[PDB]
């Protein structure tokens, strides 16, 4: 996976 | 048990994510260490996605 976060939900 | 609907849309960012569209289903294959991004299954392909951009359909 990314190393880094995923966006928050909107 | 392992077919999801998506909440919302995302566009790939790269990286090995897959773009999905709200509404359309999936299947699931798995989490990251921390649980953040999911490793999932469409038409389109397989790559990871938020987790809690998606939800369990029957």
């Amino acid at each position: 996976a990314p190393t880094y976060s995923p966006p928050l939900p909107p | 048990p392992n077919l999801f609907v998506a909440l919302y849309d995302f566009v790939a960012s790269g990286d090995n994510t897959l773009s999905i569209t709200k509404g359309e289903k999936l299947r699931v294959l798995g989490y990251n260490q921390t649980g953040e991004w999911c490793e999932a299954q469409t038409k389109n392909g397989q790559g990871w996605v938020p987790s809690n951009y998606i939800t369990p359909v029957n």
